[PDB]
Parts: structure tokens; C-alpha cells; sequence
């Protein structure tokens, strides 16, 4: 089967794994910080989508180094998993304009 | 939950003078802050939206102004039409609230 | 005609609804809850468009669990439609240098 | 020459076009918004570029309908230029490859 | 060795560079500033990385002109370094699907 | 609308001595802070532009602090010539707004 596509699952899970993870480690990191607001489960949740995706919004963000080394983590796993898929759609228009050629 | 302080409650004016309501939010509320006209019996009518935007049909006479927690109403030549009760409404955080009101007195 | 070009397209009409419905849902979702700010239409409208291209400046965020959701939607619509875009930029590029080459 | 080089340099060259139209526009239509930020043309230019890259700090971002309507075309046109470099990447990479298998 | 992989290398390489030579430089071009923030090296670290992903989230950002200019240095590093890495999984992807096909 | 307080209104100093006027806003603007000298029957004259900013032209004599909500516009050694009104005026939020005027007596 298409190994493009494969990998744009693999990555798909990949990116769920590591949010759900890392919503848990960013609360585990930032508990015991005074002022730190990454601590609770469904919000941790939600920046960790917020920072995968990169959009940020800045409603919540880490103030431990170990909650920012989580956070790097979850930034690289989704600018890679998005970009994965987008090399995907490449390898599917690619291989069928290729087609519409002949080839 | 936003708080819209109207003060004075009440404002005497001498017919021609210009005259001007206060209402102070909370917390900043951008522009986003609305005033309304009350007369004897009748019901609520916009005046000001925005803070500074014109509504069709109100005298030119009318106007409003300020940003942040600060907002002002005016009137520029008071006259008997006015005399009425005079509302400040925010839009900018749920639920929407309303000032406490001011009476316009000539 | 090319796929790449068409699937682009899609993508950008698609887009625009996608823009449309989050704002229309973003509003439904926040009122009720106390604080929220994406409660009226042309602002929240301004979100998703915010959202969408991921600049998420922080002057307007969701705070209730579906509209965090319906965010979730319109990041994922906007990274796939211009992801979208710039892979069909790559079989273009890819096309024509084979042209280039004489194939 | 190479076509995928040429788009990336036009896209520069346009890029830098828009952020200093739209630092010049954000002003124009910011100004006579009471508390908007966005009225001086040398952080207008940093707002700019802080949109194009889509990095969105959230220290100035635009108020009134025209602002945010140039704030739009700014994102965009970031994103389809860095997404155009992206693109010549990728075909300088896969002509590349072909060659090292002999094609 | 496969140019695609060994750029991606490079890239990697040298944004772990930008990101160090811009955490030290933004604090030199932020202290004089008053009101400045990013004016310790950790934190000025987390900036950079948070700024090469895009994630920006607001929590610290320059000030100055030269803080501001380091900042578009390491959003164009970034940008481009993960750009790469999505044109390098597009020619894996590419290449692979030929051999799927014989080719 | 940004509002800039200058107080006192009045500063009495005597001749060589360091002067400083204040000038507080009411919400936070960066150091986007400007101030002006005006002597009698003549026009305003640029003197420290985003809260410590040398002008050419201007004695080194001048000098200006702050930022956030607080700024100080310093005289050190002062003398006939810098008997005047200072004004310091925003930039950071529209519209752009005047602080109220500080007299410099000797
Ligand atoms: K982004
Ligand atoms: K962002
Ligand atoms: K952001
Ligand atoms: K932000
Ligand atoms: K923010
Ligand atoms: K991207």
C-alpha cells in the first residue's frame, strides 16, 4: 500500500500520542510553579492542539523548562505531521499528472 | 461579569448648554459599548452604537465617544426632547449588561 | 483537467465555508459561558480567518469545550487547504522542469 | 532558466511589495479607531512581517474592518510565498534524485 | 549520500545555531531598552524557538529595532528549515512511488 | 482615550538645581512618550521623543525617563531660559492626546 499515505496515518496517530502526553507532562511540569496556569488536564489538552498546529494564541503557555521541553516537543511533532501530509498530496498530484500524461 | 457605572444618576443642564452622560466598564471593553434613550412610558431606543457610530434617524445633535473603560455621550444644544432616561449597554464579554442609568433634567 | 489545480480550488471553497460555519458555530458555542469574547459574528469571523492561516494574535480565543472544537476544525481546514496549495505548487515546478528536459 | 527559481524570487521581490503596502494601509485605515495600536509606520512594518511569517506575537494586531482586511492579504501572502519556497525545494530535490539514479 | 536527507541535516544544524546566536543577540539589542523582556538568556532561548516554529505565543517578544530584526532572522531560519524537511519527505515519497511502479 | 496627568502643575526651582516633571497615563504605553517646551507667545518645541530620545538642537541639559504609565522629564541645572510650560504628549493609542502642562518659575 502507498507508503505516502501510510506514513500520513502513522503521523496522524503519532501527533494524537503525543498530545495526549504531552497535555499530561506539560500539567506534571508546570505543577509546583508559582503563577503557572498549564495545570489542569482538559486546558493542557487544548494548548498542546493550540501549539501542534502552531496557531498559539497565547491563552496559556509553560513557564518550567521542563514544560517548554515538552512544548518544543508537541511544536516539531505537529509542523512535522502537517507536513508530512502536505508531501503526501504532493506525491499523489505528482504521480497523477504523471498519468494524465501517460506515463 | 462586566459592571457599568452610570454616574451622576442625574444631570441638570440649561436648554441650548451641552451636556454629558459618563459610564465606566469594569475591565476594558474596547469600543464595544451602546447607548440608549428612554423617554416617560416609552420604550428603549439606540442612539449610539459602538461607542462613536451614528444610527439613522437620531439628530445630528447626538454623539459618543471614548475606548477602554471610559465612555462618554453627548449632547450638543439640549432642548425638551431629550428629557429622558439614558442607558449604557456592553457587548464586549458574555452576558451582556446594562449601566445603571441617568435621568436628563432641564 | 489537472487534478492539482481543481483539488486547490476545492480547497479554497471549501475553506471559506469552513470560515462561514466556525464563525456562525464559534458564536453559538461561547454564549452561555461567562467571560467568553467570540460572541458576535464579524469579530469571530475575524478569528477563523485567524485561526485558519494559524497567526492566532490572542485578541480573541475560545473558552468552551466546543467552541476549542470548532477552533480545532478551522486550524485543521486552513493547514490542509494551504498545505494544499503548495503541493500542487511543487507538481507545477516538477511538470514544467521536466519539460525543461525535454519529457 | 529554472522556473521554480524564478516563482520563488518574483515571490520574494512581491512579498516585500506587500508588507510595505500593507504597513502603509494598516496605518491608513487603524488610525481614527479609538484604542487602536496599529498607527505608526515603523511597528506597522514589524506587525507585517510578524503576520507573513504568521508568528502573530500578539503585541499589535489590527481593529477596524480594513485593517484586518489587509492583515488577510499580508497572511496569505506569506504563506503562498513561503509556501512557493517550499515548493522549489522540492523539485530541486527531486530533479536531483532523478539524476542520481542516472535520469 | 541522497542531497535531501543531507539538507535537512544542515538545516537542522544551523537553526540549532540561529537559535543560539539569536537568544544571545536579542538580549544584547533588548537591555537599554525599558520595558524590555527578553533580556536573560534562557527565556531569550524559549523566544527563538517559539518564534522558528511561529508558534509565538506573546509572552515575550522585542522591543527594539534590532531585537526585531534578529526576530525576522530566526522566523525565516525556521520557516525554511521545517520547509525543507517537508520537500525532503516529498522526495522520499516521490522516489519511493516510482519504485512502486517499477521505475 | 488616553489620559496623561501632569503633577504638580506648578515646579519652583532654584537656579543650577536638577528639575523634574512627571507625567502618569492612565494605562500602559510602552515608552511611546513625547515632550514639549513652550516658552510665552512662542510655539511648542520638541524636546525628548519616546520617553528618552535626544533631539538635535536640544541642550544635553535635557533628559527623559520611564516607562509602562510613569515618565520623568529631567533638567539638570536649570536655568532662566528654561522657564516655560512642558507638555508631554502619547503616540501609542489613537487619538494622540496632551498632558495637562507643567510651568517651570524659577
Ligand atoms: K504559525
Ligand atoms: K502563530
Ligand atoms: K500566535
Ligand atoms: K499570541
Ligand atoms: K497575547
Ligand atoms: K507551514
Amino acid at each position: 500500500s502507498a507508503l505516502h499515505w501510510r506514513a500520513a496515518g502513522a503521523a496522524t496517530v503519532l501527533l494524537v500520542i503525543v498530545l495526549l502526553a504531552g497535555s499530561y507532562l506539560a500539567v506534571l511540569a508546570e505543577r509546583g510553579a508559582p503563577g503557572a496556569q498549564l495545570i489542569t488536564y482538559p486546558r493542557a489538552l487544548w494548548w498542546s492542539v493550540e501549539t501542534a498546529t502552531t496557531v498559539g494564541y497565547g491563552d496559556l503557555c509553560p513557564v518550567t523548562l521542563w514544560g517548554r521541553l515538552v512544548a518544543v516537543v508537541v511544536m516539531v511533532a505537529g509542523i512535522t505531521s502537517f507536513g508530512l501530509v502536505t508531501a503526501a498530496l504532493a506525491t499523489w498530484f505528482v504521480g497523477r499528472e504523471q498519468e494524465r500524461r501517460g506515463h | 461579569d462586566i459592571l457599568l457605572t452610570q454616574s451622576p444618576a442625574i444631570l441638570s443642564v440649561s436648554p441650548g448648554e451641552r451636556v454629558s452622560f459618563s459610564c465606566r466598564a469594569s475591565q476594558s471593553i474596547g469600543t464595544d459599548i451602546h447607548w440608549y434613550q428612554q423617554r416617560t412610558n416609552g420604550s428603549p431606543r439606540l442612539l449610539i452604537k459602538y461607542a462613536s457610530e451614528s444610527i439613522s434617524g437620531i439628530p445630528s445633535r447626538f454623539s459618543g465617544s471614548g475606548s477602554g473603560t471610559d465612555f462618554t455621550l453627548s449632547i450638543n444644544s439640549v432642548e425638551s426632547e431629550d428629557i429622558a432616561n439614558y442607558y449604557c449597554q456592553q457587548s464586549n464579554r458574555w452576558p451582556f449588561t446594562f449601566g445603571s442609568g441617568t435621568k436628563l433634567e432641564i
